[PDB]
RNA sequence: UGGAGAGUUUGAUCCUGGCUCAGGGUGAACGCUGGCGGCGUGCCUAAGACAUGCAAGUCGUGCGGGCCGCGGGGUUUUACUCCGUGGUCAGCGGCGGACGGGUGAGUAACGCGUGGGUGACCUACCCGGAAGAGGGGGACAACCCGGGGAAACUCGGGCUAAUCCCCCAUGUGGACCCGCCCCUUGGGGUGUGUCCAAAGGGCUUUGCCCGCUUCCGGAUGGGCCCGCGUCCCAUCAGCUAGUUGGUGGGGUAAUGGCCCACCAAGGCGACGACGGGUAGCCGGUCUGAGAGGAUGGCCGGCCACAGGGGCACUGAGACACGGGCCCCACUCCUACGGGAGGCAGCAGUUAGGAAUCUUCCGCAAUGGGCGCAAGCCUGACGGAGCGACGCCGCUUGGAGGAAGAAGCCCUUCGGGGUGUAAACUCCUGAACCCGGGACGAAACCCCCGACGAGGGGACUGACGGUACCGGGGUAAUAGCGCCGGCCAACUCCGUGCCAGCAGCCGCGGUAAUACGGAGGGCGCGAGCGUUACCCGGAUUCACUGGGCGUAAAGGGCGUGUAGGCGGCCUGGGGCGUCCCAUGUGAAAG
């Protein structure tokens, strides 16, 4: 009986939670991001967009993400997003892509 | 984190030591990256320290971290000494 | 050095991928003859390039499948269906060895 | 530098051929016997089940408190209330818990071995280099209040600090899209755009110590991929539907049918696929002249497993032995709803077995974790303990002593043997007693110097009153196997194809060097025998190194597929083959 290191277990759930909704936000504002962009708002789209790439690059601060996990979470959405205002848009706001 | 530490290598009562360069997790006298000297206590031979300054000198240099007394050993054998 | 292979393509019924047969030489252990034994690799053919009859050299590679460890890297000599042809009755022959029916 | 053979098929012979013996080896067990030490080594079976104890924590120099003290303040006094300090308890937070220790159940597999790849990657702590930490907000335990449950534990309500979480800033720099250059797989630049930083603590208190943040590099540790090597059965010949490839996705640190949708119809196999059987693999180990054969036990490396089957969370790292969830089987508590366990960690118990150890001592050394340090924690480990289980060393005495005591033995009735053996004379002195008494240990810390180099000082021994040295000193354990041949060593008595022996051939039927006893003898000796197993002899699976007319063995004969093999001359290539250099071949052995 008794192993005070059970105060591990305890804090990974606390953390489990940090982790599960810092995620949770960033695959809702992506779909979003890519959603804005299917029907080509591209004023709103990058706007979003941009809000994402933060979360990520954010997420990736402490260890919800890390590496190179976030940079492929960041380019896959950011992709997505180029082509679908490729088929018809005009990069209106541009805010988070080169011109 | 690789260590410049005491492997066991004698017998029963009769120990000899060998200073060796290993990561810190290793068993005490398991597998080692590289032998850098040896080390007898009981000083039964006219010879029972030896280093190789420059090879200890090297790994201090990437950051292999003395065991507080393979560093004794490493200083006496004047690893340190600057002057 | 990433390994290289030389052999013959005996089989291209297959979207960009070629199967290369390569053959070693090489002296038995126990009993010293040298015997002569061959391993099919399948190849990335991007461009549907190299056709079967074709005798290229085979570059180890990033895996691009299971199976796909190795890319096309030149073309030495072409058309030579001996191999082909060689390798092919080769298989013609399970069809016998059995217990069911087929003339090998 | 290395190679021995013998016995047995016949009246006899040569040959073929099997069986057997002589050698070596052991994590052994068994019988008889048993004196001291050193060093090793010790569940081969039940990866059966496990009582009790101990086995991974640490940091007050990250934070705020609860309980118990002691002391000092604010008021004339009380009340209330402020500060300091000793002890203690857990909470929040950090790092460790992924190492270290255990096992070989599974696994025939890129699992292992070896050589390569990664332009397809990760790497906490450590080292080096570049740059930085400005402003602001939040929550949850502790604590306080209340509720449910037998219990494990559990729900609600209210406060609160931080190196806990968050938002803004600065952007050295990094990440992402698009373009351009170099490079050639996703490597390295470069431009616009967008996105991303931080934490405080300690003092000998304006400067140091320890921390934090971003980037580049190093070191160390890993992931993944590839060539080749890795047991038996063909009385297992066909196997495959994520199957084989494509495109696009998801997923990951990262490649990949790893997973998914859609498309093509592929992929593997007699060079043994598929199935079955067996097995952790290696360095090594035993044997062998070697080639080979056998093996994988101590130790070291890798892999796999942690009652059985799944699964993810947290993390630099886990699908996590002493962490979480669920299903199963089993033991335990139970107020019948429900809970609790997991020695293949150290000891130990029980069961199974021919058989395998102490519920020991110590953190003194070495190593590990956290800590600035002092320290703390280490059943890792260093030691002791049991067992002739193994190796090595050592004793049961040494010199004299009859022409040869006694007893037992034999005899040709003279004798001959045990035998210098004993007795006995002298000489050393294992055991045992007394005295001294270790090495292993010098660092951490402290002082001078500068917290560097360097110098000075102090503390510390489980083993252990041991090892070893000095003095005193007693004649003071010997067994076991064998004696027909192989194979060193023969004589009496008893027995009568019985009782028995026996590795093989074989002994015993009334004169037994073969059975049981005795005397004697041979061989080893704190051991000697036995049984079991591996190599050897066994050229008895033959590559080295065999055979097939009659000893075992030519397919009933052809035709021919694959495959194996292939005349003479010249030229190219350089796959095989040979040569030079170089890298690798860890340590142990
Ligand atoms: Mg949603
Ligand atoms: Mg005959
Ligand atoms: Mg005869
Ligand atoms: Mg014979
Ligand atoms: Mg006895
Ligand atoms: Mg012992
Ligand atoms: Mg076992
Ligand atoms: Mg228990
Ligand atoms: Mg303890
Ligand atoms: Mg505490
Ligand atoms: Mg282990
Ligand atoms: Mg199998
Ligand atoms: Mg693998
Ligand atoms: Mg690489
Ligand atoms: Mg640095
Ligand atoms: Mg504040
Ligand atoms: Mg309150
Ligand atoms: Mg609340
Ligand atoms: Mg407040
Ligand atoms: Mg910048
Ligand atoms: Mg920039
Ligand atoms: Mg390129
Ligand atoms: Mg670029
Ligand atoms: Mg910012
Ligand atoms: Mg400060
Ligand atoms: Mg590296
Ligand atoms: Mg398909
Ligand atoms: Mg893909
Ligand atoms: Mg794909
Ligand atoms: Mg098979
Ligand atoms: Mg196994
Ligand atoms: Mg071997
Ligand atoms: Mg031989
Ligand atoms: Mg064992
Ligand atoms: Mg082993
Ligand atoms: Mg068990
Ligand atoms: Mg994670
Ligand atoms: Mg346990
Ligand atoms: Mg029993
Ligand atoms: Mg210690
Ligand atoms: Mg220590
Ligand atoms: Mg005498
Ligand atoms: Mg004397
Ligand atoms: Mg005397
Ligand atoms: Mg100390
Ligand atoms: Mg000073
Ligand atoms: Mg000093
Ligand atoms: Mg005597
Ligand atoms: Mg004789
Ligand atoms: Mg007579
Ligand atoms: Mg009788
Ligand atoms: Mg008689
Ligand atoms: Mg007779
Ligand atoms: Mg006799
Ligand atoms: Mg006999
Ligand atoms: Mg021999
Ligand atoms: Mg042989
Ligand atoms: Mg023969
Ligand atoms: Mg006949
Ligand atoms: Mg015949
Ligand atoms: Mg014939
Ligand atoms: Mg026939
Ligand atoms: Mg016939
Ligand atoms: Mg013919
Ligand atoms: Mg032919
Ligand atoms: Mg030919
Ligand atoms: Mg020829
Ligand atoms: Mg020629
Ligand atoms: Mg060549
Ligand atoms: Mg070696």
């Amino acid at each position: 009986r008794n192993l005070s290191a059970l105060k591990r277990h305890r804090q990974s759930l606390k953390r489990r939670l940090r982790n599960k909704a810092k995620k949770s936000a960033i695959k809702t504002l992506s779909k979003k991001a890519v959603q804005l962009a299917q029907e080509g708002k591209a004023e709103e789209a990058l706007k979003i967009m941009r809000k994402a790439e933060s979360l990520i690059d954010k997420a990736a601060k402490g260890s919800t993400l890390h590496k190179n996990a976030a940079a492929r979470r960041k380019s896959r959405l950011m992709r997505k997003v180029r082509q679908l205002l490729e088929a018809a848009g005009a990069p209106l706001i541009g805010g988070g892509l080169s011109a | 984190m690789v260590k410049i530490r005491l492997a066991r290598f004698g017998s029963k009562h009769n120990p000899h030591y060998r200073i060796v360069v290993t990561d810190a997790r290793r068993k005490r006298d398991g597998k080692y990256i590289e032998k850098i000297g040896y080390y007898d206590p009981r000083k039964t031979t006219p010879d029972w320290l030896k280093v190789d300054v420059e090879r200890a000198r090297y790994w201090l240099s990437v950051g292999a971290q003395p065991t507080d007394t393979a560093r004794r050993l490493l200083r006496q054998a004047g690893v340190f000494r600057q002057e | 050095p990433k390994k290289v292979l030389t052999g013959v393509v005996v089989s291209d019924k297959m979207q960009k991928t070629v199967t290369v047969l390569v053959e070693r030489q090489f002296p038995h252990p126990l009993y010293g003859k040298v015997i002569k034994r061959s391993k099919k690799y399948l190849a990335h053919d991007p461009e549907e390039k190299y056709k079967l009859g074709d005798v290229v050299e085979i570059i180890e590679s990033r895996p691009i499948s299971k199976r796909k460890r190795f890319r096309v890297l030149r073309l030495v000599e072409s058309g030579r269906m001996d191999l082909v042809e060689k390798y092919l009755i080769r298989r013609q022959n399970y069809q016998s060895l059995s217990k069911r029916g087929g003339k090998a």
